[PDB]
């Protein structure tokens, strides 16, 4: 019928004159019948949620924002769903949805790209299925292939993904793409302040066990301290937290403690390595002197580690050196 | 001797009168900042109308207004005070978008010039948002219904990351509502 399929085209088309309070209601409505569709198996209303999101990229920031928290999560909802055909056809129109997004020029500093691409690391950290996951990684390196130039405050959620892909292939793709993106855009990755989830991406393959693991201990400290001419301590917080925390990266952590041989900032996360191999690491924090402030607590870590018999076998050495 | 005639240009047509207004007189380049130099360091021309035409959604417009947006400083300075600053160089328009335009670079402007007084900059667009209605409707009478400071409060309830505000900060803002209506 020409006039009804018309009023129902006219329908969605006349979505981006809604008030708010009103497109609030036709998302949450249209979620909830998509999520009826769904668990009976047609993504009508799914390609209808699409449509409205390419409709409502123009609409006020905010309320696209109050949109975008109930159509996010009817796309976590659908993406952790057992079918894999309509899954594979939800990520790839949010995929599609993205590059049209990316466009919206979103000035520094905000977020509004890093909540949109949330139900990607949903996906990522809430799904039970190799070839899923992979989908995701191919549609976002897709993204940084076609649109990358443009990714804008949105890097955030989208090293979020790789490094929830973490874990086991997805490691070895993940990996490939953070060393791309690193050694081609770290410039652009440090002006959205993306740095600390860049690190932490690294630092967790780096904390992955079970070869990539090798490589990328090679590219967090290695390659990446030489770049820079919070840069620095907020490097080697992660540094800390994963890589004594396998015996392979928790002796190079200990190697790496001697290359740069704020100070008491520095020292408050000191006191976590101390308080097993850690003998060469408190040797090597002694080493450290290569300053007057800093012996009113060292000694007191030092008398702090009095196994035992050995312990204290290394407290006599160490405090006579 | 000359260009007096040549602000009056500007006051009903805005394209007509800046592209009239280049070729003489000051602006020595059409690059935005000189453009946002003169249109905020001159008087005697319609803050409606230049609120109009900086809030325009042409690239040329937007990169201008983002050169007017820096030109003024919010650093070490409080939010509503940065607020009234903002809205005392231009009248803003009544359209929706020219307000969002105009307002984004509000926020991320007193971002980049007072860092960490908000976790993230949709947070400082939230609450100008959230302002901007309060003093709209504090300082109306047409509505018998009063707007008071547990609703306002409730209203901007996590609103930093999912994260309530410091209740003083909003407090001093009512207050500071209160104490004067923002006006052009």
């Amino acid at each position: 019928s020409d006039e009804v399929i018309k009023s129902v085209d006219r329908i969605f088309t006349n979505t981006a004159n809604l008030s708010r309070d009103a497109i609030i209601h036709f998302a949450r409505a249209l979620t909830e019948v998509s999520w009826d569709e769904i668990k009976v198996p047609r993504t009508y209303s799914l390609q209808k949620i699409v449509e409205i999101s390419y409709y409502n990229m123009t609409r006020v920031r905010f309320e696209w924002s109050h949109i975008w928290d109930v159509l996010g999560e009817h796309f976590n909802r659908v993406g952790c769903h057992a079918n894999t055909a309509i899954v594979f056809f939800a990520l790839d129109s949010l995929r599609q949805l993205s590059m049209r997004f990316m466009e919206i020029e979103e000035l520094a500093g905000f977020k509004f790209q890093k909540d949109f691409l949330k139900p990607f690391e949903h996906v990522m950290s809430n799904s039970s299925n190799v070839t899923v996951k992979d989908m995701v990684l191919r549609c976002l390196i897709q993204m940084i292939q076609a649109r990358g130039e443009n990714i804008r405050s949105g890097w955030r959620t989208m090293f979020g993904v790789f490094t929830v892909a973490a874990r086991e292939s997805i490691v070895n793709l993940a990996y490939e793409n953070v060393t791309q993106v690193y050694k081609t855009r770290f410039g652009v990755v440090i002006s959205q302040g993306a740095f600390t989830d860049l690190i932490v991406c690294l630092t967790e393959f780096s904390k992955n066990m079970r070869l990539q693991a090798m490589e990328t201990l090679k590219s967090v400290i290695p390659t990446m301290l030489k770049t820079p001419e919070s840069v620095e301590e907020g490097f080697w917080f992660p540094v800390l937290f994963a890589f004594h925390d396998r015996s392979n990266a928790l002796n190079y952590f200990f190697e790496t403690l001697l290359r740069y041989g704020f100070w008491d900032i520095l020292w408050r996360q000191q006191l976590y390595p101390i308080f097993t191999t850690m003998i060469q690491a408190l040797r090597n924090m002694i080493t450290l002197f290569t300053e007057y402030m800093l012996d009113r607590f060292l000694e007191l870590l030092a008398l702090c580690i009095c196994i035992a018999r050995i312990g204290s076998n290394c407290l006599q050495q160490l405090i006579l050196q | 001797t000359a260009m007096t005639n040549a602000i009056k240009v500007f006051n009903f047509k805005p394209k007509h009168g800046i592209k009239l207004l280049i070729k003489e007189g000051f602006i020595p380049s059409d690059k935005p900042e000189d453009i946002a130099r003169f249109l905020l360091r001159e008087e005697r021309l319609d803050k409606a109308q230049i609120g109009e035409y900086l809030g325009e959604g042409d690239q040329k417009n937007v990169d201008i207004m983002h050169a007017f947006v820096d030109m003024m400083d919010f650093s070490k300075k409080r939010f509503v005070d940065a607020l009234r600053e903002f809205l005392q160089a231009f009248r803003l328009p009544g359209e929706a978008q020219k307000i969002d335009r105009f307002m984004l670079k509000f926020a991320h402007r007193y971002v980049t010039g007072n860092p960490n007084a908000f976790a993230n900059a949709d947070t400082p667009y939230v609450l100008a948002y959230s302002v901007i209605m309060l003093n709209t409707d504090l300082h109306s009478s047409k509505v018998v219904k009063r707007m008071s400071k547990a609703e306002f409060i409730k209203n901007n309830r996590g609103i930093n990351d999912n994260a309530d505000l410091p209740d003083e900060y909003l407090i001093g803002i009512y207050d500071d509502i209160a104490s004067n209506e923002i006006v052009l």
